[PDB]
């Protein structure tokens, strides 16, 4: 119930659905790890029964990115100590490996 | 991948004929009492008028 | 980009309902326009039993 | 463009079938179902292209039906039904669920044919309707079941064909169709088979289609929140308040009593919506006590003599609302000994007349 | 690891019927970052406010039965497995 409750909250996040009566969703995502969820999302669709492969479309806008760190068990505690003072922008020297 | 320009006007607009052609015959399909029954309203009332000039 | 594609997309299937909307409400009065047809034509039926029971 | 097309089509039905080139004559039948699907008259001759067509092709098997529905199923001195009880046996090897590529465009042809009403009544009786049933069992039915609701859905309209179609179990298996609801379209035309059911019955055998269909499934607790969501289509949203309607006086009508006392003196003590109703047991706190007080008494009678492994709780689970709406009541158990009947029948192997016993004998004992 | 992660800003389009199988589907995946398209509506009127309001009398009373049973001391065991989503077809069958 918990993870039903999070996936229809976050289709409350998703699309206004006033351009049709289907769910548009600019999210963000990792480019080196677009093959994954491409081979997720096209057997996810299978499980409704669904003919219709939904289709992923890149943009080219210039909203802020956010930051993304590889993270493992050892080196989150580095990460974080170093994310509690400020956030990383978009591709700036991570600290963290010399933390 | 290019085709996604390609595949987005590939089965959304077979969504288009989902919706143009079965929604449109079921109003299609909506004529058995909007003209068929509603026929029988006055052919039974008429039906009266055959009756008492016999 | 895509829902520019979607939009006039999503008219013409609305557009196609909607001239469904409109014939089932020009029919509905030519049903009963029709049904009154027989009021020239089912007295007429009428005389078939005229020349009968003479 | 327009071109009167009158003329000429002696020649066109003569090039239509004495061609060998099956890749032309598919190109010739097609450009006929394309100029006729928006046009007039182009049935003899109709009957003579039938011959021609239903072999050896995959193009022309189907461009045929497509127009032969066309032709069936527009004109008035072309309407031929003598011709159709002829056409359906024909076809009815490919209205199979064999084929693939093509099961769901023959049902596309098959609706052409049951849209007009006479043509209804010499299908289903040439039918062996279980062809439908066979594609309603669970054969990837995403958009095959929404064709062939919208088949039954014109089955509904005349009257006497209503009473031919409920010699089934359509309802409940249509039930669980509708509490999928993935499809968002078969969701529109099953509420709307419900309606065309309900609304189209001359008769008192519309509880027939609650008690089959709609009280004793679940399918009245599922429209609870079929309202509660926020569709668009505006008939679906009058479709669910005529449902709503007409079966809120459907779980009372019955509650009455009466139909338990009909239940209660012929026996067998089903289980039935107006067991869980609480209005039910608002109503009828004294009318045992009308019936002076043999009403209960002939109802631990049958929970006495017989051993009963489904009805006993609801036996059980009569006697427990009674006491709760009436405390003099556990005095009169008393008196007939049924309370050392429940002890006994409360320690049974099966485990639902056991947790039934077990509430009942707890409302015995609430308060002393 | 010393230079970042890039970012993309893909687009979806997921289908009525696949909304809840894919979106479930990328949870267990869990690399997306869903932005808000309407931020300024309220927090009704986003067309899944009615069950999301469903799911959380589901979690009331499971908050009910986690009291109970730790009141009657019955210590449950895990035997960590994480089971796949349900579907809403299951979904009416659990209120139940």
């Amino acid at each position: 119930v918990r993870k039903m409750k999070a996936i229809y909250h976050t289709l409350n996040l998703c699309n206004i659905d006033v351009t049709q009566k289907c769910l548009i969703a600019e999210v963000w995502c990792p480019v080196t790890d677009l093959d994954s969820i491409q081979f997720a999302l096209r057997r996810g669709t299978e499980h409704s029964g669904s003919t219709v492969p939904s289709i992923l479309n890149r943009m080219q806008t210039n909203q802020t990115p956010p930051t993304y760190n590889k993270t493992n068990k050892f080196t989150y505690g580095f990460q974080n100590i170093v994310d509690a003072y400020g956030i990383g922008t978009y591709r700036e020297i991570n600290p963290a490996p010399y933390t | 991948s290019d085709a996604d320009v390609q595949k987005q006007i590939k089965h959304m607009m077979a969504f288009i004929e989902q919706e143009a052609n079965e929604k449109a015959e079921e109003i299609d399909a909506k004529a058995e009492e909007e003209f068929n029954i509603e026929k029988g309203r006055l052919v039974q009332t008429q039906r009266l008028k055959i009756m008492e000039y016999y | 980009q895509g829902i520019q594609q979607l939009l006039q997309a999503e008219k013409r299937a609305a557009e196609k309902v909607a001239d469904a909307r409109k014939r089932k409400a020009r029919r509905l009065k030519q049903a009963k326009e029709e049904a009154q047809m027989e009021v020239d034509q089912y007295r007429r039926e009428r005389e078939q039993e005229f020349q009968s029971k003479q | 463009l327009q071109t009167e097309g009158s003329q000429c089509a002696k020649t066109f039905i003569n090039l239509m079938t004495h061609i060998s080139k099956e890749q032309t004559v598919q190109y010739i039948l097609t450009l006929v179902d394309d100029t006729l699907q928006e046009n007039h008259q182009r049935n003899t001759a109709w009957s003579y292209f039938l011959p021609m067509l239903n072999r050896q092709d995959l193009f022309t098997v189907h461009m045929a039906a497509r127009i032969i529905a066309k032709l069936a199923a527009w004109g008035k001195e072309l309407m031929e039904g003598s011709d159709l009880n002829y056409y359906f046996n024909w076809i009815k090897t490919q209205l199979s669920s064999q084929s693939s590529q093509y099961v769901q465009c023959v049902a596309g042809c098959l609706q052409l044919m049951l849209r007009v009403n006479e043509y209804r009544f010499a299908w289903v009786e040439a039918d062996g309707v279980n062809c439908i049933m066979g594609v309603l069992s669970n054969k990837c039915g995403f958009q095959l079941q929404y064709q062939m609701i919208f088949s039954v859905w014109l089955l509904a309209f005349s009257p006497q064909m209503c009473e031919h179609l409920r010699r089934y179990n359509i309802i409940p298996v249509l039930s669980d169709i509708l509490q999928e609801s993935v499809k968002e379209k078969v969701t529109r035309i099953i509420l709307a088979a419900f309606r065309n059911f309900l609304e189209k019955s001359v008769e008192r055998e519309t509880r027939q289609e609650y008690a089959l269909a709609m009280i004793q499934c679940k399918v009245l607790k599922q429209l609870e929140n079929l309202e509660q969501q926020k569709y668009d289509d505006e008939d679906i949203s009058e479709d669910i308040k005529f449902l709503l309607e007409k079966l809120g006086e459907s779980v009372q009508d019955l509650s009455s009593f009466d139909e338990y006392s009909s239940e209660l003196k012929s026996g067998r003590l089903e289980w039935s919506p107006v067991h869980k109703s609480e209005k039910f047991w608002r109503e009828n706190a004294a009318r045992l006590n009308e019936k002076n007080y043999e009403l209960l008494k002939i109802l631990t009678k049958l929970l006495e003599v017989s051993d009963d492994p489904q009805v006993l709780a609801v036996a059980a689970h009569d006697v427990g609302e009674y006491v709760r709406h009436y405390p003099r009541g556990k005095r009169v158990i008393e008196q007939l000994g049924g309370k050392q009947l429940v002890m006994n029948h409360m320690h049974h192997e099966d485990q639902q007349v056991r947790y039934n016993a077990l509430l009942a004998v707890q409302k015995l004992m609430v308060h002393n | 690891l010393f230079r970042s992660e890039e970012m993309t800003l893909a687009q979806l389009f997921l289908q009525s019927e696949a909304a809840y199988c894919c979106v479930s589907e990328l949870g267990e995946l869990g690399k997306v970052q869903f932005r808000d398209l309407n931020p300024d509506v309220n927090v009704f009127q986003r067309k899944f406010v009615n069950e999301v309001r469903r799911c959380e009398e589901m979690d009331r009373k499971l908050r009910f039965v986690e009291k109970e049973i730790r009141k009657a001391n019955i210590p449950i065991m895990d035997t960590g497995e994480n089971p796949e989503v349900p579907f809403p077809r299951d979904m009416i069958d659990l209120e139940a």
